């Protein structure tokens, strides 16, 4: 699954059968363990 | 795909369904996933 975002260390725990983690609306914030946090953006 | 889920709960109840809520996590997954019409359970018999 391609996509751009800052990788971050994860304090969450993933089960051996889990290699993926998603929040509400299936937004991807975690992966096999590394967290996915998109880089800074906003308005000007 | 055949998924087998394993959980252990400790209860002092002699012979009743366990109280409370149980959540099961898969110990292993079988890729083959063949359909099974009927299933039997093995029981170890202990003899002196």
């Amino acid at each position: 699954l391609t996509g751009t975002g800052v990788l971050t260390e994860s304090n969450k725990k993933f089960l051996p059968f889990q290699q993926f983690g998603r929040d509400i609306a299936d937004t991807t914030d975690a992966v096999r363990i590394l967290d996915i946090t998109p880089c800074s953006f906003g308005g000007v | 795909y055949f998924k087998i889920y394993s959980k252990h709960t400790p209860i002092n109840l002699v012979r009743d369904l366990p109280q409370g809520f149980s959540a099961l996590e898969p110990l292993v997954d079988l890729p083959i996933g063949i359909n099974i019409t009927r299933f039997q359970t093995l029981l170890a018999l202990h003899r002196s």
